[PDB]
Parts: structure tokens; sequence; C-alpha cells
């Protein structure tokens, strides 16, 4: 999840 | 890019972007129409106002770098898409640390049918 929108 | 409004996001209010701000209220995430529920939600809202000033830059994806003086942001110099992509950032960043007083758990998942789609920019 943790690196996008 | 979504790597570092994550990650200044994280520093600044203790909750991950996703799944805390990646779905949240009208304007969080698949920001797109209805009226903003909350503060939270109008600092998305205006985030997302923010980015539509920069047409021809892509927020998204493109990088940049930031420090911070003493819990200060600053970005530091890059291109122009870049300066004012992490200028747009840094405001949501203390505008989501400015209203997690109000947050409420009850805007997670909120669901399409239920924003009333109108405020102009």
């Amino acid at each position: 999840a943790l690196a996008s929108k | 890019s979504l790597l570092e409004f994550g990650k200044m996001i994280l520093e600044e209010t203790g909750k991950l972007a996703i799944p805390s701000y990646s779905s949240y209220g009208c304007y969080c995430g698949g920001c797109g129409s209805g009226t903003p529920k909350d503060a939270t939600d109008r600092c998305c809202f205006v985030h997302c106002c923010c980015y539509g000033n920069l047409p021809d830059c892509n927020p998204k994806s493109d990088r940049y770098k930031y420090k911070r003086v003493n819990g200060a942001i600053v970005c530091e110099k890059g291109t122009s898409c870049e300066n004012r992509i992490c200028e747009c950032d840094k405001a949501a960043a203390i505008c989501f640390r400015q209203n997690l007083n109000t947050y409420s758990k009850k805007y997670m998942l909120y669901p399409d049918f239920l924003c009333k789609g109108e405020l102009k920019c």
C-alpha cells in the first residue's frame, strides 16, 4: 500500500 | 510523488497515507465530487485543487526532495513542477495535522453516492 494513492 | 507525500503524512500525523487518507470522505483519494464532509476532507479538496493549478506537471510520479528543519517542512530546490508540487503536499500534511482532533473513522471507505458534487475551486 504505503507507496501510493 | 506519492512516495514523498505518504512519508510526509506519516511523519506529521502518525497515520499511514493508505488506508487512513486513501479513501476518506469525498475528496481524499478518489477525490472527484461532492461537498467536503469535514475539516480533513476539506484538506483533500484544497489539495486536489492545488494539483489542479499545475496542468503540465505530474504530482503522482514526479519526485521532489524535502527536509525537516526542526519539525518544519522545507522543500528543496528542484524543477518548477517539483517545487510547486512539494508546496501543495506540504500544505495538506499541515492541514491533516491541524484536523487530527476531528478525524472520524465514520468517514473511512465513504460511499460514492453520498457525495453532493458541487464545490468549484
